C-alpha cells in the first residue's frame, strides 16, 4: 500500500507551517490507509479523492519544497491501482455475446458461431439483433446503386478517358447520396410523428417501393425469412430486452443507424451496452476458439513463412482434414512442402474429439473494475471483450463515447439545419469545427472532420475515433491516472499489457477476418471504380492494352547524355553514399523512358541494365570525366563506386491489373526471387554494403500497410531475406527494406511536378502526384516480433507536401472541384502526421550519447524496483528503519535467499529469508562497483586516500561510470526511503571496504557500532578529481597523486603524521625552521 | 539546476546558460547537455557570439515534471532558424553571417516526438514571437535535412570524398595542430580537414608533408631548396650542422632574394649571429 501518515510528515518537511491543503492531504491519506472493505470500488474512489487533493495543492504552491515528496506520492498511487485491480479476481459470468444488425445473418457467421457453441456448452450463446431494422442494408444498397448509375451517366463522355481522376466520380456520387439521405430523413420525420406509430421496416418498405421501384411482396418475404432464421439461431431482440435506458444513447444509436446507415457504429454501441447489462464475453462473428498449445508443438516453422501466415496455415489444415466448416479455403496450405503436409495430416487424424483440437474457455478470472480487450499489431482492438456485470471501466468507456458524440453533434447539427447541399454543409461544418481547436483536441478534430463521408468516399476514418479503439485507450488512461474525459492521451505499452485478453483463448487470424481487415484505401477505390465502369458500358479497357512488350529499343547514349542529364531539375539532398542499380525488366516505351529519367536524376551514382535483352544486357554508366557513357559487362560497376556503403536497386515493369496484384512484369514472386539471386551471385564480387533497399516501380504496384504478409512486397521480402543475408555478410535483417511505387515524377523548368503517364507524355496531375507520394511505405523485417513491419513515414516530405498544397490553394486559377479535393488531401496528410506521432512509430537514433543516457535511465529503474521490494520485505518482517541491509551477506538455499540485517544501535545481526531473486542480482552488482573505486586507490595514510591516476580512455570511462552509479545511490532521496535506508547501507559498505576489510568479515557488535558512526559522520567522495574538493595544486608523480598529502605535510606540526607519510609513502621535508637551528647550535 | 533540498518557498525554476562562460575552452568541449529536474519551468539560453569562437551543440533532455508547459527562451531573432527531425529528436538550427564569419548554432530537443504528451509539452520563445509550439514551427518555418557523413561515429582517419578528418576516442573532429602516432599533424581550424603545405602560426613557420600530412623535422629538401626544421618542426635560421658540414640558413633576401630559412652561397666572409662569430671558406662550409 501507500506510505503511512507520519512517514510522509517526515518526508514532506518544509520550514513553513502546515497549510490547509497539506492538512487535507494528510487526512485523506490516513482515511485511505485504514479502509477495510472487500468492495474495490470504495478503495478506488478513496484513491481518486486523495489524488484530487494532491493535485490541488501541487497546483497552488508550485514553488514549495514539499512537492518533491508529494509528487512521488502521485506516482505511487498509480502503481497502487494495479494492486487493487489484481486482487479479488473471480470467474466471469457464463455468457457469450455476438451482434448482427441490419440484415439477414450469413451462413458463414453461423458456422463460426456453432464452433463456439459446441465446445463451450456451459456458456449461454446470444446473438443480438434489431427486430425492427431488417431492411436497412437494402435501403443503403439501393441508395448507392442509384447514385452510382446517375453519376456514371453524367460523366459518360469523360469516363472512357484514361486521364479520369476518380475522385471527381466519388465526390459527385457523395453529393447524390447526401441528397437522398436528406430525403429519407425528412420522410421518416414526417411519418414517425403520426398518432399511430409504424415501425422502421414499414417506413423503409413504403419508401423503397415508392421511390426505387422495389416489389413490396419481395421485401415482406425477405423480412420474414431473416426473422425466422435469426430466431431459430438463438436470436435475442434489442428492443425487447430494454437496452437503451438513457435517451442520449438511443439518440446516438438512431443517428448512426438511420441517418447514416452505419451498421458498424450501431454494433459498437450495442456491444458495449450488452456487456454493461449482462456481463460476459463479447466476440466478433469471425473469431474462432484457440487451438491447443501442444497439438503442433512438434512441427518447426520454415524460415520462409512469417508467424501470422503460420497461424492461418494451422487453421486451414485443421479445417481441411476435419471439415468442421464448409468452403474453408486451403490456398496457403497447398503451397507447403509435402513433408509438412504429411506431418499435419498425421498429427491430426490421431485426434478424434473436437475438444482435443480447440480449447475451452473455462473460468476467466477478472476483477470488478477491469475490462479486457484484444490486441492486434501492438494496439488495442474491440474484436473480443471480457467484462463483469456493471464493471467500472465499461461505464468509463460509455462516458467517453457519449462525450465524443456530443462534441461532434454540437458542431454538426447547426451546420445541417441550414438545409444546404453537401458542399455547403461540408464548409460550414469544417469552419464551426476548426474555430474551436486548442492544444488538447487538435488531433481529434482533425480526425473527425470526415464524418459525413464514412463508407462512401475513400479514406474516411471517423469511426475509429468516435466509438472505436480511441474511446478504449482514453478510458484506460482515465482509469489508471484517476481522471475523467481525457481526449488523445495514451498509456505506455507496459501498462496496456495489463488488460490483454488471454491470447490462448482466441485465434484471430481466420479467413473471414482477413477479408474484413482490408480498408477502403486508394487501391481498392481505383480497382472498384474500374469494375463499375466495365459493368456499366460492357466494354474492355486496360491502361496498357496496346503497348509493345517486344520493341526492345536499345539505349541511345546521346539521348541520355545531351537531353536527359542537363534538363533535370531534381537534385536529391542528404547522404550521397549509395549506388543505384536501374534494372529495366520490360521492353515497352514507358519502361525505357522511366529508366532513362530515373538515371537522369543522379547520373554519377546510377547504373543502367537493360535486362529485357536477356543475353545482351550490359551496364551503362557515366564515365569518370562526366562526358561519356562507358559500358561494362552485366551487373558490373566501375571502380569509383565500389566503396559505397548502401545499395539501392529498382526493378521497372508493369503490374497486372487486379486487386492485390500477384504478377509484376509477368513474373510471379518466385521468378523474381530467382532474378534477385542471379543478380546477387554476380554483384557480390564488387561491393559488400551494409543496407539493401529494393523498389518495385510500375503501374498497379501499391504499398499496403495492413495485411503485409499477403501483399507482393511482403512475400518478396520473406522469400529473399535469407539469400540476401547469406550472400552479403555485413547486412542485418533490419537493414533490408522493400518499397513499391506507381508513378514516375519529374520537375519541369517551371517548378511544377509532372508524371510520365502510360500514354507516352508527361501531364501535370497534382492531386495524383501528391497522393501517390504521400502514400508510399517501406516494409522491413522486425526481428523482435519476427514479422514484416511498415517503416515510419518521412515527416519532412509530408510537411513539404502540405506546404505545396497550401500554396496551390492560394492560387485562384484552380477550379472549385479541385479545391475540395485538395482540402481533403490536406486533411489526410495532417492525419498521417498525427498518426505517426500518436502511435509512437518514430524509432530512436541509437548513437553513443543516446546509449549513455539510456543506460543511465535503465540504472534508475533498478533502484526504484529494489526500493519497493525492500519496503515490502522490511514491512513484512516488522523490521524498523534502524536496520541496514548488508548486500554482501545474501545466501541462496535452492528456493530462498537469507539476508543479514544490521542494527545501527546495537550491532546485533538478524537473518531474514525471502523468495525475491532481485535482492541478490542487485546486491552483487553494487559489490562490483565498489570493486573498481577500490581498485585505483593506493594505501591511505592519515585516514585519507591517496589514489592513482590513469590517462587512458579505456579505464577512465569505467571508473567514471562506477563513481556516478554509486554516488547516485548515496544521494538518492526517494520516497519510501524512510522505512528502509539505502543511502546508509551503501555508505557503510563503502566506508567498510575502503577503510577496513569489509562488513562481511566484521561480527563484533562494538566494532559495528563504531564503524557505523564513523561512516555516517564521515563524508566520502568518489567521483574522479585531482584534489578532492577544493583547488590547490597537482603534483602527480608516476601514476600517483600527492597534492593533498604534500599540502598536509607542509603545515602539520605533528610527528605522528610525518612518520606515517614517511613510512607508507616516502616524503621527506627539509624543516627550514629557525628554532631548530638555534637548538642544534646550542646542543653542539 | 542547483538543488538545495530544504531551501523553502524559493526553489528556483530556471536554468540559465550563456555561450560566454565557456569562452576560451570551447575547443575542448564535445556537447552541452542541459538536464532539467521536476521544478524546471523555464530554460534561458542567451545566444550571442561576440566572445566565443566555436559554439557546441546543445541537447535539452526531457524529464518528468509537474509543469504543463516548459519554455525554452531564446534571445535571438526567429528569422534565422530552421528545423529538422532525427529519429525522435527535434533539431533547431540558426545560421548567421557576420564579419565574414559564419555562425552556426544547433539545439536538439531529445525524444520530444516520442508521444503526444512530450510533443505538446514544450513551448519556445523567440525575441519577436512568443509561445511558439513545435507544431506551429513545423507548419510555418523552413526546413532542412540533418544527415551527413561528418556526423557519424568514427575513431581514426576518415577520407570523406576529398579530405581527411580525424576523430577522437569520443567521436569528435580534431581542430588545430595535434600529435598522433608521434607525429605533428595540423587540421584546419574551421573545416577540420587535414592541412598540407607551408603554414605560418603566430610568426613561426612549419611545413606539413603532402604525402602523409606529417610535419617535417630535421634537414629537408623542398623543390631544390634546402631547409632546416628543429625538433618540433619550426623552421630555423642560423648556422647549422647538416650531413655535409656547417651551412648557413639565411634570412629573407640576404643573398639573391633567397627565401627565409634557405641555404645560401656564402664565400670567404665572416659571420656574426647574436654575438657568435663564424668564418666560411670557399665552399660555404
Ligand atoms: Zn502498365
Amino acid at each position: 500500500s501507500l506510505i503511512s501518515k507520519d512517514e510522509l510528515i517526515k518526508l514532506a518537511y518544509s520550514i513553513k507551517p502546515r497549510e490547509d491543503e497539506y492538512k487535507t492531504i494528510l487526512t485523506n491519506l490516513d482515511e485511505y490507509n485504514k479502509l477495510v472493505t472487500i468492495n474495490n470500488k470504495d478503495k478506488y474512489l478513496q484513491l481518486k479523492k486523495l489524488n484530487d487533493s494532491i493535485d490541488i495543492f501541487i497546483n497552488k504552491y508550485k514553488k514549495s519544497s514539499r512537492n518533491r515528496a508529494l509528487f512521488n506520492l502521485k506516482k505511487d498511487i498509480s502503481k497502487e491501482v494495479i494492486l487493487i485491480k489484481n486482487s479479488n479476481i473471480s470467474p466471469v459470468e457464463k455468457n457469450l455475446h455476438f451482434v448482427w444488425i441490419g440484415g439477414e445473418v450469413s451462413d458463414t457467421a453461423l458456422e463460426y458461431i456453432n464452433q463456439w457453441a459446441d465446445i463451450n456448452r456451459d456458456y449461454n450463446i446470444r446473438v443480438w439483433y434489431d427486430g425492427e431494422a431488417f431492411l436497412v442494408n437494402t435501403l443503403k444498397k439501393a441508395i448507392v446503386e442509384h447514385s452510382t448509375t446517375d453519376t456514371l451517366q453524367l460523366f459518360e463522355e469523360d469516363i472512357k478517358n484514361p486521364q479520369f481522376d476518380n475522385m471527381k466520380f466519388y465526390k459527385k456520387r457523395m453529393e447524390f447520396i447526401y441528397e437522398r439521405q436528406n430525403r429519407f430523413i425528412n420522410y421518416y420525420k414526417s411519418e414517425i410523428n403520426k398518432p399511430i406509430k409504424p415501425t422502421i421496416d414499414d417506413i423503409i418498405k413504403s419508401h423503397l417501393v415508392s421511390e426505387y421501384n422495389k416489389n413490396s411482396e419481395s421485401l415482406e418475404l425477405y423480412r420474414r425469412t431473416s426473422f425466422e432464421k435469426i430466431s431459430n439461431n438463438n436470436g435475442v431482440d434489442i428492443r425487447n430486452n430494454n437496452l437503451f435506458t438513457e435517451q442520449e444513447l438511443l439518440n446516438i444509436y438512431n443517428q448512426e443507424l438511420l441517418d447514416r446507415e452505419n451498421l458498424a457504429a450501431a454494433s459498437d454501441l450495442v456491444r458495449l451496452l450488452a456487456l454493461k447489462d449482462f456481463g460476459g464475453v463479447y466476440l466478433d462473428v469471425d473469431m474462432l476458439p484457440g487451438i491447443q498449445p501442444d497439438l503442433f508443438k512438434t512441427i518447426s516453422r520454415p524460415s520462409s513463412i512469417g508467424v501470422d501466415s503460420w497461424e492461418m496455415i494451422k487453421l486451414e489444415a485443421i479445417m481441411k482434414y476435419k471439415k468442421y466448416i464448409k468452403n474453408y479455403t486451403s490456398k496457403n496450405f497447398d503451397k507447403l512442402d509435402q513433408q509438412l503436409k504429411d506431418d499435419f495430416q498425421i498429427t491430426l487424424e490421431s485426434k478424434s474429439e473436437k475438444s482435443e483440437i480447440f480449447s475451452k474457455l473455462g473460468n476467466l478470472d477478472v476483477s470488478d473494475l477491469e475490462i479486457k480487450i484484444a490486441f492486434a499489431l501492438g494496439s488495442v482492438i474491440n474484436q473480443a471483450l471480457i467484462s463483469k456485470k456493471g464493471s467500472y471501466l465499461t461505464n468509463l468507456v460509455i462516458e467517453q463515447v457519449k462525450n465524443r458524440y456530443k462534441f461532434l453533434n454540437q458542431h454538426l447539427n447547426p451546420a445541417i439545419e441550414l438545409g444546404g447541399n453537401f458542399s455547403d454543409t461540408t464548409k460550414n461544418f469544417h469552419d464551426s469545427l476548426f474555430n474551436s481547436a486548442t492544444s488538447e483536441n487538435s488531433m481529434f478534430l482533425t480526425k473527425i472532420a470526415s464524418y459525413l463521408q464514412v463508407g462512401f468516399m475513400p479514406e474516411a476514418r471517423a469511426t475509429i475515433s468516435l466509438s472505436g479503439p480511441g474511446a478504449y485507450s482514453s478510458a484506460y488512461y482515465d482509469f489508471i491516472n484517476l481522471q475523467d474525459n481525457t481526449i488523445e492521451k495514451t498509456l505506455n505499452a507496459s501498462d496496456l499489457m495489463e488488460f490483454k485478453f488471454p491470447e490462448s483463448n482466441l485465434s484471430q487470424f481466420t479467413e473471414q477476418e482477413i477479408n474484413s481487415l482490408w480498408s477502403f484505401d486508394q487501391a481498392s477505390a481505383k480497382y472498384q471504380f474500374e469494375k463499375y465502369v466495365r459493368d456499366y458500358t460492357q466494354e474492355s479497357l486496360s491502361e496498357d492494352s496496346e503497348l509493345d512488350f517486344n520493341k526492345n529499343t536499345v539505349l541511345d547514349k546521346n539521348y541520355l547524355l545531351n537531353n536527359k542529364i542537363p534538363s533535370n531539375n531534381v537534385e536529391e539532398t542528404g547522404s550521397k553514399n549509395y549506388v543505384h542499380y536501374i534494372i529495366q525488366l520490360q521492353g515497352d516505351d514507358i519502361s525505357y523512358e522511366s529508366a532513362c529519367n530515373l538515371f537522369s536524376k543522379n547520373p554519377k551514382n546510377s547504373v543502367i541494365i537493360q535486362r529485357n535483352m536477356n543475353e545482351s544486357a550490359k551496364s551503362y554508366f557515366l564515365s569518370d570525366n562526366g562526358e561519356s557513357i562507358s559500358e561494362l559487362n552485366k551487373y558490373r560497376i566501375p571502380q569509383r563506386l565500389k566503396n559505397k556503403e548502401k545499395i539501392k536497386v529498382t526493378f521497372i515493369g508493369h503490374g497486372k491489373d487486379e486487386f492485390n496484384t500477384s504478377e509484376f512484369a509477368k513474373l510471379s514472386v518466385d521468378s523474381l526471387s530467382n532474378e534477385i539471386s542471379s543478380f546477387l551471385d554476380i554483384m557480390k564480387l564488387d561491393i559488400s554494403p551494409k543496407n539493401v533497399e529494393i523498389n518495385l516501380l510500375g503501374c498497379n504496384m501499391f504499398s499496403y500497410n495492413v495485411n503485409v504478409e499477403e501483399t507482393y512486397p511482403g512475400k518478396l521480402l520473406l522469400n529473399n531475406i535469407d539469400k540476401i543475408i547469406s550472400t552479403l555478410p555485413n547486412v542485418n535483417k533490419d537493414n533490408i527494406t522493400i518499397g513499391a511505387n506507381q508513378y514516375e515524377v519529374r520537375i519541369n523548368n517551371e517548378g511544377r511536378k509532372e508524371l510520365l503517364d502510360h500514354s507516352g507524355q508527361w501531364l501535370n496531375k497534382e492531386e495524383a502526384i501528391m497522393n501517390d507520394l504521400s502514400s508510399k511505405e517501406y516494409i522491413f523485417f522486425d526481428s523482435i516480433e519476427n514479422r514484416p513491419k511498415a517503416k515510419s513515414k518521412n515527416l519532412i516530405e509530408l510537411a513539404s507536401i502540405s506546404d505545396n498544397i497550401k500554396t496551390l490553394l492560394l492560387d485562384t486559377n484552380i477550379d472549385p472541384e479541385t479545391k475540395f479535393i485538395l482540402n481533403n488531401l490536406k486533411l489526410n496528410i495532417e492525419s498521417s502526421i498525427d498518426n505517426n506521432i500518436y502511435y509512437e512509430k518514430l524509432e530512436p537514433v541509437k548513437n553513443i550519447i543516446h546509449n549513455s543516457i539510456d543506460n543511465l535511465t535503465n540504472e534508475f529503474n533498478l533502484i526504484e524496483n529494489v526500493s519497493d521490494e525492500l519496503y515490502e520485505l522490511k514491512k513484512i518482517n516488522n523490521l524498523d528503519d534502524n536496520y541496514l541491509i548488508s548486500f554482501e551477506d545474501i545466501s541462496k538455499n535452492d528456493s530462498t535467499y537469507t539476508i543479514r540485517f544490521i542494527n545501527k544501535n546495537s550491532g546485533e545481526s538478524v537473518h531474514i529469508q525471502t523468495e525475491k531473486e532481485i535482492f541478490l542480482k542487485y546486491g552483487e552488482h553494487i559489490t562490483q562497483e565498489i570493486n573498481t573505486i577500490k581498485n585505483n586507490i593506493i594505501i591511505d595514510v592519515n585516514g585519507n586516500l591517496i589514489g592513482n591516476i590513469e590517462l587512458e580512455h579505456a579505464p577512465q570511462v569505467n571508473t567514471l561510470n562506477a563513481a556516478f552509479f554509486i554516488q547516485s545511490l548515496i544521494d538518492y532521496s526517494n520516497n519510501k526511503d524512510v522505512l528502509n535506508n539505502l543511502r546508509t547501507s551503501v555508505k557503510v559498505q563503502l566506508y567498510a571496504q575502503l577503510f577496513s576489510t569489509g562488513l562481511n568479515t566484521i561480527y563484533d557488535s562494538i566494532q559495528l557500532v563504531n564503524l557505523i558512526s564513523n561512516a555516517i559522520n564521515d563524508a566520502i567522495n568518489v567521483l574522479p578529481t585531482l584534489t578532492e574538493g577544493v583547488p590547490i595544486l597537482a603534483t602527480i608523480l608516476d601514476g600517483i597523486s600527492l597534492g593533498a598529502a604534500i599540502k598536509e605535510l607542509s603545515e602539520t606540526n605533528d610527528p605522528l603524521l610525518k612518520k606515517e607519510l614517511e613510512a607508507k609513502v616516502g616524503i621527506i621535508a627539509i624543516n627550514m625552521s629557525l628554532s631548530l637551528a638555534s637548538m642544534i647550535s646550542t646542543v653542539i | 539546476p542547483i538543488y538545495d533540498i530544504n531551501a523553502g518557498d524559493n526553489i528556483s525554476t530556471s536554468i540559465d546558460f550563456s555561450y560566454e562562460y565557456i569562452s576560451g575552452i570551447d575547443i575542448y568541449i564535445n556537447k552541452i547537455l542541459i538536464v532539467p529536474n521536476l521544478y524546471t519551468e523555464l530554460v534561458n539560453i542567451n545566444t550571442d557570439y561576440s566572445s566565443n569562437k566555436y559554439f557546441p551543440e546543445i541537447i535539452v533532455l526531457n524529464t518528468d515534471t509537474f509543469h504543463d508547459k516548459v519554455n525554452i527562451n531564446l534571445d535571438s531573432s526567429s528569422l534565422d532558424y530552421e528545423w529538422a527531425i532525427d529519429g525522435s529528436d527535434f533539431i533547431l538550427s540558426r545560421y548567421l553571417e557576420e564579419n565574414n564569419r559564419k555562425i552556426l548554432q544547433k539545439i536538439r530537443i531529445k525524444d520530444i516526438l516520442s508521444n503526444t504528451k512530450s510533443f505538446n509539452k514544450m513551448m519556445i520563445d523567440f525575441k519577436d514571437i512568443k509561445n511558439i509550439s513545435l507544431d506551429h514551427i513545423m507548419n510555418n518555418f523552413k526546413s532542412f535535412n540533418s544527415e551527413s557523413e561528418l556526423d557519424r561515429d568514427h575513431f581514426g582517419f576518415k577520407t570523406i570524398d576529398s579530405k581527411t578528418y580525424y576523430y577522437n576516442e569520443v567521436g569528435k573532429l580534431v581542430k588545430g595542430s595535434i600529435n598522433i602516432n608521434d607525429s605533428l599533424f595540423y587540421f584546419d581550424t574551421i573545416e577540420s580537414n587535414l592541412v598540407t603545405g607551408w603554414k605560418t602560426i603566430n610568426g613561426k613557420t612549419y611545413y606539413f608533408d603532402i604525402n602523409n600530412g606529417v610535419a617535417y623535422i630535421g634537414y629537408k629538401t623542398i623543390d631544390g631548396k634546402n631547409f632546416y626544421f628543429d625538433g618540433n618542426g619550426i623552421m630555423q635560421i642560423g648556422v647549422f650542422k647538416v650531413p655535409d658540414g656547417f651551412k648557413y640558413f639565411a634570412p629573407a633576401n640576404t643573398y639573391n632574394n633567397n627565401e627565409e630559412g634557405q641555404t645560401i652561397v656564402y664565400q670567404n666572409k665572416f659571420l656574426t649571429i647574436n654575438g657568435k662569430k663564424y668564418y666560411f671558406d670557399n665552399n660555404s662550409k
